[PDB]
């Protein structure tokens, strides 16, 4: 009949007080559909509370075909209002081994391109390096090699070809069906651009010790006012730290002084004189063996 | 007695247990009918909103004004001033903090306990704005600092040097 | 303990307990007599234990007076016996 919000309010005011936790067969199936009605209604809080109940119960229960596949779709759909690509990347760790073992490679290939999309948009964390090697990675797939090289590109990426790579190949990014964010093109050129700046600026400190602010704007594709916005977020979140000189337009590394000179930097000189006497002393006999014969 | 005890928590902070004194008092003066006036009942409502802002809880401030059980239909110029301060703390800006200062100055600056916490909240939101400036590297032009703070050059240099 | 000093206990423990403002606790405060800090703690705990078998999360009015009769048992009367004052 065309009713959406009315159908959701009926089920939410009944099933909560209906089941007494007796029969878990039809109970779990309807809760998965109960959160779907909240998605069409637009309330993410109703589905968030229900997502913390049967998630731990299903984990202890054995795996099923139609039941386990519903959790993978709902956790992606609830990210519309959340707009956090880091949380969904952890939810897709289960489907990664599910479609590669229980299912075939037919449905595993599109899931492979989806799980790597949430990894590129991950702002930070050490789980990014663990998801590079994985298990089934290097499947000789066209969409996999493009996304896998993109993760390792962030080290050497100068953001010169960044708009060219996304325009030439756009499997998961500009043109996509599942896990497609933004109205059309606008959120794809924003969220993805904000992440690649964070990954690029992180290694600049490890490479450029002193860089001109005028040159820094060209590498990050920003301006004087836009550059100070992204670098201030990484320092506030505890990512990296650098020098920003507004009048002189000089961006340095600003090495920390907690080393206290002799107390730190000089302690690295032990292996300098440790490999001298110990090595040559071992090669005294070898010199007489080669020349003696 | 609960109101006077809560006043000692103004300078000594500790607003967690101080809310029980102002909450139980609001229901006490509401049942006095003729024995209590309208101004004395609105000041108690101002003390509850002022105590939660010092405790830095956004959701509890909105629950006092929106819910009719907590509000009991009491509103004035000074009561709405606490809503602007709560909105100024969410965005962390001094523009909305001084916006309600000029229009509500009659009731807002009339109470001494509110004016005593005015300079406290003035520096509270000012220090929070400095944490965004101080976190990155220093040696930035003062002219660009006043644009982030939102005050005059002489006012920003005067308050920053005080801390 | 007298009547007034108990509300600082029941009221404080209720902060960590989920209950509705419609609760009847304003009544039983008079019924409470000759208790301690350990006995009152078990009263609010029993309110949640009976809510599990009744399939209830938020403590209702039925989860208060019914759960109070359990831990309160010491002697038959315990309140001023029956007259003869």
């Amino acid at each position: 009949e065309g009713k959406i919000d009315e159908a959701a309010d009926i089920l939410c005011e009944l099933q909560v007080e209906t089941y007494g936790s007796m029969e878990m067969s039809e109970k779990i199936q309807f809760i998965l559909e109960q959160m779907e009605l909240s998605i069409l209604k637009g309330d993410y809080s109703q589905a968030t509370v229900l997502s913390r109940k049967i998630l731990k119960k299903t984990f202890k229960n054995p795996k099923y075909e139609s039941l386990k596949l519903e959790y993978y779709n709902l956790l992606v759909k609830i990210s519309l209002h959340k707009r956090e690509y880091l949380e969904v990347a952890q939810y897709l760790q289960e489907i990664y081994q599910t479609d590669a073992i229980k299912s075939d490679e037919a449905k595993w290939k599109p899931v492979l391109s989806h799980i790597v999309y949430f990894l590129v948009l991950s702002p930070y964390g050490n789980l990014q390096n663990d998801l590079i090697h994985k298990i089934q990675n290097d499947n000789n797939l066209k969409k996999l090699e493009s996304q896998e090289s993109l993760v390792k590109l962030f080290t050497t990426n100068e953001l010169m070809r960044w708009p060219i790579v996304q325009k030439t190949y756009e499997p998961v990014l500009n043109e996509d069906d599942l896990a497609f964010g933004g109205e059309a093109n606008k959120h794809h050129w924003e969220d993805l651009q904000k992440r690649v700046i964070e990954h690029n600026l992180r290694v600049i400190s490890e490479y450029y010790s002193r860089i001109t602010l005028l040159r820094l704007n060209e590498l990050l594709d920003l301006t004087e006012s836009q550059t100070e916005t992204y670098i201030s977020d990484l320092v506030n979140q505890g990512i990296i730290y650098a020098k920003v000189n507004r009048p002189a337009k000089i961006v340095n590394f600003e090495k920390p002084k907690n080393s206290s000179q002799l107390l730190n930097e000089w302690s690295h000189n032990v292996d300098e004189l440790l490999e001298h006497i110990e090595t040559i002393g071992h090669l005294i006999t070898k010199e007489e063996i080669m020349h003696g014969l | 007695l609960d109101l006077m005890s809560g006043i000692l928590h103004c300078e000594d902070k500790d607003y967690k247990t101080a809310f029980s004194y102002f909450f139980e008092s609001f229901e006490s003066y509401h049942n006095l009918t003729t024995h209590n006036s309208y101004e004395k009942a609105c000041q108690v409502l101002k003390y509850m909103l002022l105590s939660k802002i010092m405790l830095n809880l956004i959701d509890d401030v909105k629950n006092i004004l929106n819910a009719k059980y907590t509000k009991e239909t009491y509103q004035s110029r000074g009561i709405d001033a606490m809503k602007a301060v709560a909105e100024a703390y969410n965005n962390r800006s001094l523009l909305d903090f001084n916006t309600a200062l000029k229009q509500y100055e009659k009731e807002l600056m009339g109470d001494e306990l509110t004016r005593s916490h005015f300079n406290a909240l003035y520096d509270t939101l000012l220090e929070s704005n400095l944490c965004k400036i101080i976190e990155p590297f220093e040696c930035v032009e003062i002219s660009h600092i006043s644009k982030i703070i939102g005050l005059d050059t002489q006012q920003v240099e005067g308050k920053l040097s005080q801390m | 303990r007298d009547r007034r000093e108990r509300r600082l206990i029941f009221g404080t423990i209720a902060s960590k307990m989920s209950l509705a403002p419609e609760a009847d606790l304003d009544s039983l405060i008079i019924r409470n007599d000759s208790l301690s800090g350990a006995v009152i703690a078990a009263i609010m705990q029993e309110a949640g234990l009976r809510a599990v078998r009744k399939n209830r999360y938020v403590i209702l009015q039925s989860d208060l007076e019914e759960a109070y009769a359990t831990q309160v048992k010491t002697d038959n009367t315990v309140d001023k016996f029956d007259f003869y004052k």
